């Protein structure tokens, strides 16, 4: 698994693979990593599936209720910390998940906070979780620049993952994208890894070892 | 969280066209200490259910409190408790088989293995297991521990599938588990010679056998083996 | 810790009309590391084919093992060993090591020079053979290739056919194993010519 | 004991008599509770007058037993008749030697004209022990009782067999791996004779 | 020590057609190397048209199946005899599992049905909740034999046209319900070939618009 | 005690005769004659049963022997010689080539391996 | 583990491999070079146990410069690839195993290319563009997949291999202490003195 | 694996399933657990096979050596004695577990040999993971005195037990049949009754279906 | 068994007779080798005429037979007399009930007017089994073939005070576990009667 | 372990604390302050096990905010110090122990001194001239104990942590990434974020 968030001029990315395995078996090379919490906010499964999908579609629900109560749209330093503080009370019992909580708000701005079954809660500009996250840091980190447009963003998450997809056994499957806006997140697709690794190889030049 | 002491081994059982057949041998093992030869193993519930049991011996004690129980609390306020409203196989089969499943998500089984055989109101015949885990299933035969190896496959060979059923007499039934009673006292090291068999029947009702004895045993030939290989006398 | 599972890898071979088949992926990784797209696990000694799955470094050194007692052979018989004679040597050389086994699965598939029976043998890691008249599986997706083998073989293809099943039966199971794929060559072998075809598949 | 091998469970004795001595045993070996053979014989001959009952192992026991009566056999060829305190001493040497690895419990006896007959039983640990009668296996525990009760020393060939025959019987009652059929062995000067007696006769006694 | 699980064996296979869906599963339940029953039904019509199987622990597999129906039978009682939608289900059967995350179930569930459009719906859940919606799914001893051979077959994967030096997929068009049970079929002859727990009998539940439909069978029994 | 005779019994004489050799190869002269004949479907190998008495069983005594079930000998010289290297070459043809091959050898190879041992006894210490 | 990368570009070969040598607590020199010249023409670098590590491979160059002595000839990088996989192959039955991953960049002048093999402790050798031991490859084969091509100068794979220590340095938790990188080509072997910053 | 011997009046028979698996899956459909240790003496083996294969090459190799030497026709306890000695020497640790009957000067014969080195003399011996449901048979239907013909059908139920019941035996019958006057007849798939009913499909794909990349030929001849 | 608790060993039995029941039992508690008493009271009065011979641990068989008699007690207070199948099934609630944590193997012995003498067992587990006699502890092992051949129905007084010494000697003979004097408590309608028996007497039978 | 340094000088105390987050194989964060302000004048820097450390600093800062308001007083140093120090000293025979080591630096505006308390996870306070957590001291207290005098001036105990700082990023294995520096005087809580190159 791949998962990644990062924040730009334009919003947040997020982006994962969508490959699951049960010791060498591929169980499902279609899995939901990006759980919508609500229509504004964005988490990341990574870790146990179970996990990551109970605790964050009950997080999508005390957000609502906090929004019934307080008449405004839940921050992401809230809403994050919801789950985290939930994640801590259970400490030690054997939970697993690596996550980021992605929301962009009016009083915060693009937010991302990374929120793992140990209780860390963390703020930051770029994330990646899972099997094959040292893969899509490389490429993370050499091309990101603030300034990017949410075309190239796109892509650039897109491309990250896909780095992961090809190296990392655990990943691959394909790669579901999502922009997130003030106004909510807008989901970019759902691209096979089979079909975008030819694609990419022929019009950027890339992965030249591999024949094709 | 506990390990069996005084146990009880095989129970054998098949269904026939108009019954159900039960066995199980009459010992409590401590070990290999073949420690009691009077222990009974199959325990009629009113005149309609015959429930065996294999595995832990004071556990067996204890389920035969509670059907005894379970006969009382069905008579209290009921008026047709002899009747209509008798104890019917599938409810004792259910209730054991909650209670065990229960035991077990606590972490403390009944360390026992059981099967209940009956006819229903209606005439059909009900074979059922349930053990230690909760785990259930039905077959045209039933045997559990040890007579699950070597008495399915015999009491198989009379009834393979549903449709035999109907084609199995009492005679025959009868004839095979006491073969396969027969076969388990040979190759068990835990078995014990003396039985008990029990028939459910829907016209003549329950006949229980009390004391049998495995007999017609060929050990004749043991008179010609010597050595392990090369002895000649 | 399961020699059998670091490094990945599946072969299999089926026989058809006058015909064999084996193929393989061509992936070589460290546990979730992928490091070589190149890893042919199918060798050949004359017109004998060995397909070879597990540890890498042991499937290398079976390989270099082979090659040197069928050089050998080759010298004192004066001709080329023959499938049925090379998987007995397999076998005899794999039960030498009983005790301290190559962690490998080899398969064997040839067509005998003189009588032109196809033929292919499986064997485990000490050297037990299972002479199949359909098909042969090896490697971490074993029981995925058994499953895909099962249901598209059907016996005396010829070799256009075969080449089609045997893709497919190897395409698809590798795609459900992680450990596999990278590519994938299969070899179609006929009494007089052998091709030799690399499929085009996913790279993840 | 090794993990899933045969086992030879067992209730074995040797008595001495007036005549000579008899050997005695069931005939169950053990797998676990499946009895993998029921009509086994664990009276075994080294030599035309020197038998043992073997106990423990059934692979440890064979083998012994076959490297015994081999020496035996040399034994015979170049010295003449070996005496039942050297096939003991043979036996001994065995299982003393390799304690580590054998779980064997045997018990020899024989018969000489010099010292008319005798019981060997060589424990698990190897060690040699001369006595009048002796059992041992899985079954004896539950006649050690019963057997110093009823011995007596000069019996009878009749009152012998019955003595091993009730003893067995009851050792084969009690314990589950010892059963089939009671296999008796009696050397004496006038040879050797093979008794069985089967269970419809010594499960009711 | 005790050791409060068992595995029974068993291969369920759910398969969603355009206007229907599948949920068939072996009739062998098995205990190491012996066979309990060659007849032990482990699919099940829940009411409201929908179809489940808790395969792996027989006893929670049980457990789970009583408590969904039962779950059906108060979700009548406390909302108006509303009809349940398998999403419903899906999500109901989500949380009964995670309720025991840390003792679970050990069973793969998968449950078939129609969705509120009509259109055929399998979802399958990890023995502690988590659940997708999905094409077809084979769970069980077998599920590594047939799952290949379902995305080779059912969704056209790896297959090409002819004549496009493999530029083209090969067009997804949709199954019949003979064609999915023909797969169905040849799924289980074939994992009974290769896998010792897989056997005796194949009952398959097939679910439509008018309702919940049974066919039955037989399979080799060695 | 010990061999100690780990030095050559057979040298070179200096005329380059391996004198050991010309020696044993007389040896076999004055044996008896054996012949083999080689046809299209099928090889013949024959010899005179020279018994040294009317009282011996001349059958008790095989001098044409079987080596693999498609491979047979016949020899002319010392007796007790040849039935020894009978038993290394039915011996040979298992351990060198059954038990690895799974196939009885091939005659030039099996008369090659006892060509060796033949070879060895002229060099060996 | 150390950090070990080589790549190979159009004309030679380049392995960049870390300078730390830490032991427990403290780093005990900043300054050590895990690379051996086999030949005048062929370098492995080397990463693993302790004092395995340095063992087998002044073990491999001693066994090399033989070579060439008794037979007047430097062997190609292939064939010195092959005689090292096959020691490692043997020690991993053995007794007490070599805990050894090398990789060993050659030029073939016959051939008149560069070549760098890779292989692990096992005796599992690979012929590469680029590779990696240990965690290395985790973080810089994305980088070296998405920017390599067989064509470069020494300069292209030198800035690529600085692009790859970057990355290392950024996300990889332990401080290597920097990288010295060697050059193989056509005229030998050379030490690019100038990595810190390039 | 389900393997038996059965002592006729004048012979012995032995017989063996041909299922060969590895954990739960079928590898071999069809192996043979009969070995010929030499014409007239055969052991049905069971356990680890590339063990029961060498033990019984080796020893029926030693066995061929000691006939030629010897000048008689090999002997069921030197077979049995080799056997035992190589098995014991090894502690258990080669997985051997025999049936080793056959005719020879002195008459038929039928031991049984387990992995440690013990061995057992008997009228009918099964042994296998189906030991128990073959034994079941044996000791319902074994009398003394068999002819041939019953002695070939009472070994050949006992296998059938065992296909049927246990998960570890299956596919067909291998049954070989020693009489003292006539050479052993070796009847391999004497019994067929687990054929695999024909397919719902043909799964045959059209040409040009797989994307090749590269084609090429390969050259064999030097 | 608790690591280096005293344990019980012992060698105790129970036997209805003509005129009630008698029970009898070893006097030695141990721990490890060392003889922690050697003159115990392996005979407890849970009534004035239901007793109990105690074996496993010391300290759980104490607790047990100090909670009964209370149980009976206070039965006795309110209901009258407790059967001696309600004795056991107060001892058997608590063996069975705290299975985990016990160690008590416990032979129930009474008379009753209605009833005459009668003898319950609970072993290890907790089960209860009713028999005309029964013997536990750990020298009971060596008497399994010595009693059950011994035993008639009906015995005398005279008769079962010989049949109880004759096989408890055997067992202390036997089990290092078991020895010191042998103990008898006689239970008719006459009263109760105590007996002891000293080694000088009962090692030489 | 985290670096978590405090060094009381003669008018202040100044606290640093590494900036690296590292979770398994990667970096996460480069930029993290571990530290909490308890008081306008009191401030704890905390390391130690991943989710206990942040939950145990916020638990403390809200209760001394809280006792800041009910009472309109800030509890000396000394007083809050004792306060974390019984909290520590009740987990650590709790059902699941907070695994958190921290530095407490105050400024007490009634004694007008500054001072530092090191509290181990266990609950063990000292209170010293400077002070660590963990490993750090091992590299740095050599360093501490030679060139430290109470009289130092702010910028004399910068110097100090500085060349501390040098050390640690010299001898000790791991990429701490830098650290944070605060100082507590009479005037506050400042962020000196000059230290990167002073
Ligand atoms: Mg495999
Ligand atoms: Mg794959
Ligand atoms: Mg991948
Ligand atoms: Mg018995
Ligand atoms: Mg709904
Ligand atoms: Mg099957
Ligand atoms: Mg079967
Ligand atoms: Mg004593």
């Amino acid at each position: 698994t791949t998962t990644l968030a990062f924040r730009f001029q334009g919003g947040i990315i997020v982006a994962v693979d969508s490959r699951a395995t049960a010791g060498n078996w591929v169980a499902s090379q279609t899995v939901k990593r990006v759980i919508e919490i609500n229509p504004f906010l964005l988490g990341t499964m990574a870790g146990g599936a179970a996990d990551c999908q109970f605790w964050e579609t009950w997080l999508g629900s005390q957000c609502r209720l906090h929004e019934l109560r307080e008449k405004e749209r839940i921050s992401v330093a809230a809403a994050s910390k919801i789950l985290s503080n939930l994640v801590y009370q259970y400490k030690g019992a054997g939970l697993s998940m690596g996550t980021m909580i992605c929301g962009y708000t009016r009083k915060e701005g693009p937010t991302i906070y990374y929120v793992d079954s140990d209780g860390t809660r963390l703020k930051g500009d770029i994330f990646c979780v899972g099997s094959g996250q040292t893969f899509a840091y490389g490429v993370l980190d050499s091309n990101y620049k603030w300034d990017l447009s949410v075309e190239d963003a796109l892509y650039l998450g897109k491309r990250s993952i896909l780095a992961a997809a090809h190296r990392d056994a655990y990943s691959g499957g394909s790669v579901n994208l999502y922009h997130v806006t003030e106004d909510g997140w807008i989901y970019h697709g759902n691209h096979d890894v089979g079909e975008l690794f030819w694609k990419v190889k022929e019009e950027e030049g890339s992965f030249n070892n591999v024949i094709g | 969280t506990q390990q069996p002491i005084v146990t009880g081994t095989s129970v054998i059982s098949m269904k026939y066209d108009n019954g159900v057949i039960i066995a199980a041998d009459n010992l409590g093992s401590y070990g290999s200490l073949l420690r009691f030869n009077g222990v009974e193993r199959l325990i009629p519930v009113g005149d309609n259910t015959v429930v065996g049991i294999s595995g832990d011996i004071s556990d067996m004690q204890h389920i035969e409190r509670l059907l005894k129980d379970l006969v009382t609390e069905n008579a209290y306020d009921n008026p047709l408790a002899d009747a209509e409203e008798a104890l019917e196989p599938s409810y004792i089969f259910e209730y054991l088989a909650t209670v065990m499943y229960q035991r077990r998500s606590k972490m403390n089984p009944l360390w026992n293995a059981i099967i209940v055989a009956g006819v229903q109101s209606n005439g059909d015949q009900f074979l059922r297991y349930v053990n230690l885990l909760g785990v259930t299933y039905s077959s045209p035969t039933l045997a559990t521990g040890f007579g699950a190896h070597m008495a399915n496959p015999l009491l198989r060979k009379v009834v393979d599938r549903e449709s035999d059923i109907p084609k199995t007499t009492v005679q025959v039934a009868e004839e095979a588990i006491v073969n396969a009673m027969r076969v388990l006292y040979y190759r068990d090291a835990r078995s014990s010679r003396n039985f008990s068999l029990a028939i459910i029947d829907k016209n003549t009702g329950l006949t229980f056998k009390k004391n049998l004895q495995v007999e017609n045993m060929k050990w004749d030939f043991a008179k010609d083996i010597k050595g392990y290989g090369t002895q000649k006398i | 810790s399961d020699p059998s599972s670091i490094n990945g890898g599946i072969v299999v071979a089926m026989t058809g009309k006058d015909c064999v088949a084996i193929a393989c992926d061509l992936r070589l990784g460290s546990q979730s590391l992928g490091v070589s797209n190149k890893f042919e696990k199918i060798f050949h000694y004359g017109h004998v084919f060995l397909g070879i799955t597990g540890l890498a470094t042991d499937v290398t050194t079976l390989n270099e093992m082979f090659r040197y007692k069928t050089n050998l052979y080759k010298l004192k018989e004066e001709r080329a060993i023959e499938p049925e004679t090379f998987t007995q040597l397999v076998s005899s050389s794999l039960y030498e090591r009983r005790f301290g086994p190559y962690f490998v699965g080899p398969v064997v598939a040839g067509i005998n020079s003189k009588s032109g029976k196809p033929f292919i043998a499986g064997f485990d890691l000490i050297g037990c053979i299972d002479e199949a008249k359909d098909f042969i599986v090896s490697g971490t997706a074993s029981d995925q290739l058994f499953g895909m083998c099962e249901s598209l073989y059907e016996p005396n293809l010829e070799p256009e056919d075969l080449f089609e099943t045997i893709s497919q039966a190897l395409l698809n199971a590798a795609d459900r194993d992680a450990l596999s794929g990278w590519g994938a060559v299969v070899y179609i072998i006929k009494k007089d010519e052998v091709v030799k075809r690399y499929l085009k598949m996913r790279q993840d | 004991l090794k993990k899933g091998e045969v086992s030879l469970g067992a209730s074995i004795m040797a008595v001495t008599f007036k005549d000579g001595v008899i050997l005695g045993a069931d005939s169950r070996t053990t797998t676990g509770a499946y009895i993998a053979n029921r009509v086994t014989d664990k009276l075994t001959r080294v030599h035309d007058k020197i038998w043992c009952c073997r106990s423990g192992s059934a692979a440890d026991t064979q083998a012994i037993a076959d490297i015994v009566q081999y020496h035996l056999e040399l034994y015979t060829s170049q010295y003449g008749t070996p005496s039942t305190e050297t096939a003991a001493s043979v036996f001994k040497e065995l299982c003393y030697e390799n304690k580590d690895n054998l779980t064997a419990g045997i018990i020899v006896a024989g018969y000489d004209d010099k010292n008319k007959g005798e019981v060997y039983t060589i424990p698990l640990g190897g060690s040699v022990h001369k006595l009048p009668y002796a059992i041992a296996g899985s079954g004896s525990t539950f006649i050690y009782g019963y057997c110093d009760k009823n011995f007596r020393e000069n019996m009878s060939k009749e009152e012998t067999v019955d003595f091993i025959k009730h003893s067995l019987s009851q050792a084969i009652k009690w314990d589950g791996s010892s059963g089939g059929v009671i296999r008796m062995v009696v050397l004496t000067a006038a040879g050797v004779e093979r008794l069985i007696f089967y269970p419809d006769e010594y499960e009711q006694l | 020590q005790f050791n409060p699980y068992g595995d029974n064996g068993g291969t369920i296979l759910g398969i969603a057609g355009e206007d229907f869906a599948v949920l068939a599963g072996d009739t062998r339940n098995i205990t190491d190397y012996s066979i309990n029953s060659r007849y032990e039904p482990k699919v099940f019509d829940c009411g409201d048209n929908i179809v489940m199987s808790a395969n792996g622990f027989a006893a929670d597999g049980d457990a789970l199946v009583k408590r969904f129906k039962n779950s059906v039978k108060w979700y009548h009682f406390d909302h108006n005899d509303k009809k349940l939608s398998i999403n419903s289900a899906a999500r109901n059967i989500q949380h009964l599992l995670y309720g025991k995350r840390f003792f679970p179930y050990y069973v793969h569930t998968i449950i078939a049905g129609l969705d509120e459009d009509g259109k055929g719906a399998v979802y399958s859940f990890d023995p502690v909740g988590s659940y997708e919606r999905e094409q077809c799914r084979a769970g069980g001893a077998a599920a590594s034999l047939i799952m290949p051979f379902l995305d080779n077959q059912v969704n056209f994967k790896n297959q090409y046209e002819p004549g496009t030096n493999g530029k083209v997929k090969k067009p997804l068009k949709y199954l019949s319900v003979e064609e999915v049970i023909k797969l169905v079929r040849d799924s289980f002859t074939s994992a009974t070939e290769r896998h010792i727990q897989v056997g005796d009998g194949l009952e398959i539940l097939i679910v439509t618009k008018d309702g919940v439909r049974k066919e039955f069978y037989e399979l080799k029994r060695d | 005690m010990t061999d100690r005779y780990s030095f050559s019994l057979t040298t070179f004489s200096p005329s380059g005769k391996l004198g050991q050799i010309d020696y044993a190869l007389t040896a076999v002269k004055q044996g008896v004659t054996s012949l083999g004949i080689k046809a299209t479907n099928g090889v013949v190998i024959a010899t005179e049963k020279k018994s040294s008495s009317p009282l011996a069983m001349s059958e008790t005594l095989s001098k044409v022997s079987l080596l693999t079930p498609d491979i047979g000998a016949v020899y002319s010289g010392m007796g007790p010689d040849y039935r020894v290297l009978v038993d290394k070459s039915r011996k040979v043809a298992h351990t060198s080539y059954k038990r690895i091959y799974g196939e009885y050898p091939p005659t030039k190879l099996l008369v090659s391996e006892v060509a060796k041992i033949m070879q060895e006894a002229t060099q060996s210490g | 583990m150390d950090i070990i990368l080589g790549i190979r570009v159009q004309d030679s070969v380049i392995l960049a491999s870390s300078k730390a040598v830490t032991r427990g607590i403290s780093v005990l020199k900043d300054s050590d070079d895990k690379t051996r010249q086999l030949s005048p023409h062929t370098l492995m670098s080397f990463a693993g146990e302790a004092g395995d590590t340095v063992q087998f491979a002044e073990y491999i160059q001693a066994n090399i410069q033989l070579y060439s002595i008794r037979e007047d000839y430097e062997l190609s990088p292939q064939a010195v690839s092959s005689f090292v996989r096959q020691e490692l192959a043997k020690s991993i039955r053995s007794r007490r195993p070599y805990q050894v991953n090398v990789l060993i960049g050659g030029y073939d002048k016959k051939k008149n290319k560069p070549e760098l093999y890779q292989i692990d402790y096992l005796g599992t050798k690979v012929e590469l563009p680029y590779g990696a031991h240990g965690y290395s490859g985790f973080y810089t084969f994305s980088l070296l997949d998405h920017h390599y091509r067989p064509d470069m100068t020494t300069e292209e794979g030198l800035d690529l291999l600085k692009l790859c220590v970057q990355e290392l340095e950024k996300r990889m938790p332990m401080d290597f202490k920097g990288v010295i990188v060697k050059i193989v080509d056509k005229d030998g072997i050379r030490q690019v003195d100038d990595f810190q910053a390039q | 694996t389900t393997i038996v011997g059965v002592k006729f009046n004048n012979g012995v028979v032995i017989a063996a399933d041909t299922r060969s698996t590895q954990g739960p899956i079928v590898a071999d459909k069809n192996c043979a657990k009969l070995h010929r240790i030499s014409p007239k003496i055969w052991c049905a083996g069971a356990g680890t096979a590339a063990d029961t294969e060498a033990v019984t090459q080796l020893i029926g190799s030693n066995i061929e050596l000691h006939s030629l030497y010897t000048s008689r026709e090999p002997r069921v306890v030197s077979a049995l004695q080799m056997l035992k000695q190589h098995l014991f020497k090894y502690q258990g640790h080669i997985g051997a577990y025999l049936i080793v009957a056959g005719v020879d000067p002195t008459g038929s014969h039928l031991f049984s040999i387990h992995a440690h080195g013990s061995t057992d003399v008997g009228y009918y011996l099964s042994l296998g993971s189906g030991s128990l449901a073959a034994m079941a048979v044996l000791e319902s239907h074994w009398k003394q005195d068999l002819t041939k013909e019953e002695a070939i059908k009472l070994a050949s139920d006992a296998i059938q037990a065992g296909i049927w019941n246990d998960l570890g035996s299956g596919s067909n019958v291998d049954v070989c049949v020693m009489e003292i006057g006539k050479d052993a007849e070796y009847l391999r798939n004497y019994l067929t009754p687990n054929v695999r009913e024909e397919k719902q499909k043909s799964y045959k794909f059209p040409r040009g279906t797989t994307a090749v990349l590269k084609e090429s030929i390969v050259n064999i001849c030097d």
